[PDB]
């Protein structure tokens, strides 16, 4: 707006392209332990097993479990 | 055998129409500049009408090739040549016809400068490659071709803007006439078995896998470095870039075409077994093209550096899509051919007008255009869209049949090709956004025109056209389908 | 106020395609360029909307569309 | 601004407070439902409606599609 | 609990194949009056709780069975 | 009298009989085949 | 002040020229060698071995043997 | 000229074709590649109008179309396979 930098000194190679506190590195890790935190979620998930404490048995259609209207063979 | 076509309106008359024009030019002083601008632009328009009637007498039924008319070269009547179009090269000459008026029209302003040499390179790049385009032996597409090379080098560097036109040249010249000369080998080879050049002869032989195998990489080596194929696409840069607006549509709208046309018209049918085999190899150099190209592409500071570079994503996009070997495979390529051939002729006549006013190419000086040109940045946002494949415009109609095509047959080579979504929307807006966003800069630019009457009439083909394929693509498929579907089949019985 | 009072434009800002209206009661002189294209431009909608249109279809498609029909109908009357 | 008063747009830029708006406006009113009319007849030509409706709708009064696709053996 | 809709009356009613259980008999009244309602939700209340209360002994059922089920699981693991 | 029934017939008048375009091609494929020998004696001629 | 052609920016021209003429400054170092035999060798071999794998695969699902290519 | 109609072409292969020898008669070659293309654009034909049977089942039957569409996709799936120029050879 005000006034464009009409530059005084040779540009750089890498002039055409050119997250301030923390490191490049450091934030990776940050970030891989926080997508870790999901990983052992998931195991704890598989340790509870839940499939196995389901308080109730599976439906059971009626007509061969709905065989003929899910497209089986009349 | 004299092949006479019943029908009115044939090839070798819109053969001779610009050719009559540049005779007549020949012959008018340098001092009537209205005559000779008017002479000039009145011949291409009717060569344009005359094939668009040529399009109306168009059978879309038959496998066989149309108004076929032969002209006879020794009253021996051994070498006897033929013309005819099929639904294949039916719109390329179309495109050829309507790309000319185009440059004429560019270069309107500056035509007392420019002289009639102008308007007479441009009428014989006309004659030379809509007859390319129409013939029907391997013998003339050659010669015919290698012809282009000396209106196209007189182009480039008589009405190049700066010094750099004078390596570019060369380097056009040289890079085609290398491939020219390994087909005309192939040509030979070809001729030493067969005892002829007759198109619709060879596509009746059959050739050993062994023989097919060397024929094909004779051919593959005229026809990579037309694409462009890598590594031998380092000439198209320099010379598309350096070369003048009509020159730079020219070259990027037809004569990139060639390439492929000849893959279609030429490789694919006479060695069928060969094109199998190769197959991976050309699905590998196309993917390369496609990823390393488009970042480059993503790293260019001039504005025709940027239009040029994306032109080889195309081209190997299309290379993908006619080796696919099917209806939406060859279909697609045709159509993103004629697409492209519009969308980035419309980019280089966008940047030509950026130029003709501020001469220069550089991205930085420009930005804030959208506050003083706002029909300029209106139309260059519509042509941008098109070159990202923006569904509703043209290229996505061929782009996404391609990929249809390729995923067919081999999903990894879809997978990479479908990159190109990414990698050329990152770059085409980003070069809109830098060129026409943003805020001026007044230290560099402050005295702006928007388009005059002339700029936005060579612009409204353009859309009608670009909207016309995107929507109801179904005018052009339903010409081509006989001829793909043939081509497609040939070589198998089953 | 914005919608019951006026506005100020008396004619628009700029001028379509930069051109200086030309002077009162005169017309527009036409560049040389100007009559050809847009004779071509109404010839060729023209062309293209009628012959087009008019063009018998002989699309494959549409022959081998009326093909099959026939061989489903021949095959399903019979057996 | 000032150089922007030179400057010709589709969108009228900045600020446009055109004279005779309210005019303008009606007439792109009329000429919107005027395009929109011939949408419209070509809409009700076009439509299928497989099911008949519970209770009766607006669009039994103009569309005549109405339990045509029974018989799906014999689509083409 | 038997079934009582027939396959030809779920059909006709065009049943969601999930509630094709041996509770549509009361799903196709309730369904009827919730289209005649516009599915206010103040409406049909007879029709929704006799349903509701057919597809709650459903679970239950199926509650019981797996309360039977999981003391026999029991019974093996004190006998190894 | 109507535009598109005229237009009709004038583009029919416009095109290839289908026909005799697909028979000329017949004519030169065999004559070509068979065509094919006469040159390539005259290419094994002794210079001697 | 006078004219549309754009005031030239020496230092811009500078590095303009210098990204068209950058053939002259490659020297064969360590890093272009690793740069390109990874990028000019060796993953274009790792893309066509993976295009020729996908129809071997293919030709193995369709009980066939393999397609012979190149 | 062309007269008004759609376009004819024969019924049957050519008469001259031989499948074990095609590069033997070259006229015959050509024709019979343009009847097997023209085959194959009838089998095209037929998968897209078994096609518009599947859609209008689904559309007209519902949640049955699983137990009323089942003939309608089993006819139009097996005339997908090994249709035109896709996925399948012959
Ligand atoms: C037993 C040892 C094995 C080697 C015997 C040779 C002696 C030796 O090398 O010195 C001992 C040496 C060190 O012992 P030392 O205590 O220093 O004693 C030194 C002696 O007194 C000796 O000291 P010296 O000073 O008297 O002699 C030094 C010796 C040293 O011997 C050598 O020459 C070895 C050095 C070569 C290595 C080169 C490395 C490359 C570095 C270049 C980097 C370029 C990259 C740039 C990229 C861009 C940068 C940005 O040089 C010679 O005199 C030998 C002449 C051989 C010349 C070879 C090339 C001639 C061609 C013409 C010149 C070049 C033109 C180019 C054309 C190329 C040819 C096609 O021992 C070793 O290094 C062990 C070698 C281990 C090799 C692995 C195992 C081998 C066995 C495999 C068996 C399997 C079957
Ligand atoms: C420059 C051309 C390469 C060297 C010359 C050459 O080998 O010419 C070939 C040019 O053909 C090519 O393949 C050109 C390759 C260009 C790439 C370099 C023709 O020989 P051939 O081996 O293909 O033919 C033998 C045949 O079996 C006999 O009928
Ligand atoms: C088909 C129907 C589509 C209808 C969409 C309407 C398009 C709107 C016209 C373009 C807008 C325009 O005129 O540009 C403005 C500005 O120009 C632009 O911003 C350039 C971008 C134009 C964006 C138009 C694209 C609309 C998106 C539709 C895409 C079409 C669908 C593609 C597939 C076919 C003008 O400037 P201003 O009046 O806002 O004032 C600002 C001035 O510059 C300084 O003050
Ligand atoms: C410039 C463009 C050149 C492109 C190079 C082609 C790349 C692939 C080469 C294939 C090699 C090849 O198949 O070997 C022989 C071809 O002759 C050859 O060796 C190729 C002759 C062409 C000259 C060398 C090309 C590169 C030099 C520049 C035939 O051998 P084969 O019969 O075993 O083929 C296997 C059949 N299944
Ligand atoms: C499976 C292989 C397929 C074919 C590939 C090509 C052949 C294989 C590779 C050959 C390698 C030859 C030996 C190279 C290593 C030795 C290095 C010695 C030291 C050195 O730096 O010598 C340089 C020699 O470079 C040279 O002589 C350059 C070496 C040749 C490079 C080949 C590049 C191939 C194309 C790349 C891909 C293109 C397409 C990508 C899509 C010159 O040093 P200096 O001191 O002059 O340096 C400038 C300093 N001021
Ligand atoms: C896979 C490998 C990942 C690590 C790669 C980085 C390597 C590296 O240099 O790292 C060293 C890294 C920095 O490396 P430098 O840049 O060389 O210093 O070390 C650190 O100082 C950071 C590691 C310690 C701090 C992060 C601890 C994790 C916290 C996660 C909390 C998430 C909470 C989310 C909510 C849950 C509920
Ligand atoms: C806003 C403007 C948008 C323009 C798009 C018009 C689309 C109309 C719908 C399409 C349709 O139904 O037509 C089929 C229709 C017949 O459809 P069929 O019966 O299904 O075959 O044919 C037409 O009506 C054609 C349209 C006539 C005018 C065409 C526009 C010509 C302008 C210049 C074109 C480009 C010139 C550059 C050279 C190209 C060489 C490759």
């Amino acid at each position: 707006v005000g006034k464009h930098i009409v530059p005084d000194k040779p540009l750089s190679v890498n002039d055409e392209l050119m997250a301030d506190t923390v490191g490049k590195y450091e934030a990776l890790a940050w970030l891989s332990g926080g997508l870790g935190f999901f990983v052992g979620l998931g195991l704890l998930a598989v340790l509870n097993d839940k499939a196995s404490k389901v308080p109730f048995t599976p439906r059971v259609y009626p007509y061969d479990n709905l065989r003929v209207e899910l497209g089986g063979e009349p | 055998l004299e092949h006479f076509c019943e029908c009115y309106f044939n090839l070798s008359g819109l053969i001779l129409c610009p050719v009559l024009g540049s005779i007549i030019l020949l012959f008018i002083p340098n001092s009537r500049i209205r005559l000779i601008r008017l002479i000039g632009l009145c011949a291409s328009l009717i060569t344009f009408l005359y094939s668009l009637v040529l399009w109306i007498q168009f059978d879309s039924s038959t496998a066989k090739f149309q108004f076929v008319e032969s002209l006879r070269w020794l009253p021996y009547e051994n070498i006897n040549f033929y013309l005819g179009i099929d639904g294949i090269s039916l719109f390329f000459v179309i495109l050829t016809t309507f790309l000319i008026p185009i440059c004429i029209l560019v270069g309107w302003s500056g035509m007392r400068s420019y002289g009639k040499e102008y308007i007479i390179a441009f009428l014989i790049c006309e004659f030379l490659m809509i007859a390319v385009f129409c013939m029907l032996d391997l013998l003339l597409f050659y010669v015919f071709f290698e012809s282009v090379l000396i209106p196209m080098f007189i182009i480039i560097g008589v009405w190049g803007s700066r010094q750099r036109k004078i390596k570019a040249a060369y380097q056009f010249f040289l890079y085609t006439l290398l491939g020219s000369l390994f087909m005309l080998l192939a040509i030979l080879l070809i001729l030493f078995q067969t005892g002829t050049t007759d198109l619709q002869i060879l596509l009746t032989t059959e050739f050993s896998e062994r023989r097919q195998i060397f024929l094909w990489i004779a051919f593959f080596a005229s026809f990579a470095v037309k694409v462009p194929m890598v590594p031998v696409h380092i000439w198209l840069p320099e010379a598309h870039v350096e070369a003048p607006t009509a020159g730079s549509v020219i070259l990027a709208g037809i004569l990139l075409k060639f390439g492929t046309y000849g893959f279609l018209r030429f490789s694919i049918p006479m060695f069928p077994e060969a094109t199998l085999c190769f197959t991976p190899f050309i699905y590998t150099l196309s993917a390369i093209a496609i990823i390393y190209t488009s970042l480059t592409t993503l790293r260019q500071i001039d504005l025709k550096k940027i239009i040029a570079y994306s032109s080889v994503a195309h081209m190997n996009l299309v290379t993908i899509g006619m080796f696919s070997l099917n209806i939406q495979g060859i279909g697609g390529s045709i159509l993103l051919m004629l697409s492209h051939g519009l969308v980035s002729s419309a980019l280089f006549l966008c940047v030509g007008v950026l130029y003709d006013r501020h001469k220069t190419r550089l991205v930085r000086y420009y930005g804030g255009l959208v506050s003083t040109m706002p029909n300029f940045s209106t139309i260059f946002f519509f042509f941008t869209l098109a070159n990202m494949s923006l569904p509703g415009t043209s290229s996505f109609i061929g782009e996404f049949l391609i990929l249809v095509g390729a995923f067919q047959r081999n999903s990894l080579v879809a997978t990479l090709a479908a990159l190109g979504m990414i990698l050329g929307a990152a770059y085409s807006l980003w070069l809109y956004n830098r060129v026409v966003s943003g805020n001026l800069k007044p230290d560099f630019l402050h005295k702006f025109s928007d388009l005059n009457g002339r700029e936005v009439f060579i612009f409204i083909p353009f859309l009608v056209g670009l909207v016309w394929m995107g929507v109801y693509p179904k005018v052009f498929l339903d010409c081509m389908h006989t001829s793909v579907s043939n081509l497609v089949q040939h070589g198998k019985f089953h | 106020s914005r919608w019951a009072t006026p506005g100020h434009e008396e004619r628009p800002k700029g001028y379509f395609m930069n051109r200086t209206p030309p002077a009162p009661g005169q017309s527009r002189k036409w560049e040389d360029w100007e009559l050809p294209c847009y004779i071509t431009s109404f010839l060729t909608i023209v062309i293209l909307g009628v012959g087009l249109n008019a063009k018998p279809d002989l699309s494959i498609e549409t022959w081998a569309h009326q093909k099959a029909l026939e061989r489903l109908e021949m095959e399903k009357l019979a057996t | 601004g000032d150089f922007r008063a030179k400057v010709w747009s589709m969108t009228g830029g900045p600020n446009c407070r055109p004279k005779h708006w309210r005019r303008n406006t009606a007439i792109a009113m009329f000429g919107v439902f005027l395009v929109c009319i011939p949408i419209a007849k070509l809409s009700a030509k076009l439509e299928q409606r497989p099911h008949m409706p519970v209770r009766p709708i607006p669009s039994q009064i103009w569309c005549k599609n109405f339990g045509t696709k029974d018989d799906y053996e014999k689509e083409h | 609990k038997k079934m009582i809709a027939t396959q030809e009356e779920m059909s006709a009613a065009k049943i969601a194949l999930g509630s094709r259980d041996m509770c549509a008999h009361l799903l196709i009244p309730l369904n009827k009056c919730r289209q005649a309602e516009f599915y206010l939700p103040w409406k049909c209340e007879d029709e929704r709780h006799v349903y509701e209360k057919c597809e709650y002994e459903l679970v239950m059922e199926r509650m019981l069975a797996m309360k039977k089920i999981r003391e026999e699981e029991a019974l093996a693991k004190q006998n190894k | 009298g109507f535009i598109m029934e005229f237009a009709e017939n004038l583009v029919l008048r416009l095109m290839e009989n289908p026909e005799e375009r697909d028979r000329k091609a017949r004519e030169h494929i065999y004559e070509m085949h068979e065509r094919c020998k006469k040159i390539k004696e005259m290419w094994a001629l002794p210079i001697r | 002040g006078g004219g549309m052609e754009t005031n030239k920016n020496k230092f811009i021209e500078d590095w303009g020229s210098a990204r068209e003429n950058l053939e002259h400054n490659f020297r064969w170092t360590r890093r272009n060698f690793a740069l390109i035999g990874i990028f000019g060798i060796a993953l274009p071999i790792i893309v066509y071995k993976g295009i020729v794998k996908d129809f071997h695969m293919q030709d193995e699902d369709a009980g066939r043997p393999h397609r012979k290519f190149l | 000229g062309r007269k008004k109609g759609l376009p004819e072409f024969e019924e049957s292969a050519p008469d001259g074709f031989d499948p074990e020898n095609p590069y033997k008669d070259p006229v015959a070659m050509v024709e019979m590649r343009e009847h097997i293309v023209r085959e194959k654009w009838i089998q095209i034909e037929k998968a897209k109008i078994l096609r518009e049977k599947v859609k209008w089942c689904y559309r007209v039957e519902g949640v049955n179309h699983y137990q009323k569409c089942r003939h309608l996709v089993q006819q139009y799936l097996d005339s997908t396979r090994g249709v035109g120029w896709g996925k399948d050879h012959r």
